[PDB]
């Protein structure tokens, strides 16, 4: 890894972790509402551990 | 929109032994790689997962033999086995 190798893979590193995204919102605020309605409507009701 | 078929899912009849092929050699590890085969897994993709595991069989009897026909028929076979005549012949009989 030469610099500027270094400084490419730092730059595309540094993109990832910049651009936004909802996936994390979705996960802790809204998902676990679906999940929890989802739930009572299959014939199998889900099993956990 | 709210489709029955993915609602209403339920193991089918026989599942815990549907796809295992009939053999005598190792019947659960056989059962065992026809189900994971059966479910899409690749064995590149499990990995280690798929050395030692094992599954029931219908080759496997109850009780832990090896059977190659259902057991009421190796019932009627023994049975079969042992009939003696009920009338016989035999000049001193009154």
């Amino acid at each position: 890894v030469n610099d500027l190798t270094r400084r490419t893979m730092t730059g595309v590193m540094t993109a990832m972790r910049q651009v936004k995204t909802m996936t994390p919102f979705y996960i802790q605020h809204m998902c676990p509402t679906e999940l929890s309605v989802l739930a009572s409507v299959t014939v199998t009701p889900p099993f956990q551990v | 929109t709210a489709s029955p078929a993915d609602t209403n899912v339920v193991p089918a009849k026989d599942a815990p032994t549907t796809n295992s092929p009939p053999s005598t050699t190792s019947p659960n590890q056989a059962a065992a790689d026809a189900n994971q085969q059966q479910a899409g897994i690749v064995s590149s993709q499990s990995g280690p997962n798929a050395v030692g595991d094992s599954a029931p069989s219908t080759s496997v009897n109850n009780d832990g033999d090896i059977i190659t026909r259902p057991t009421s028929d190796s019932i009627a076979a023994v049975a079969n086995a042992t009939k003696p005549a009920a009338v016989v012949s035999d000049p001193q009989s009154m």
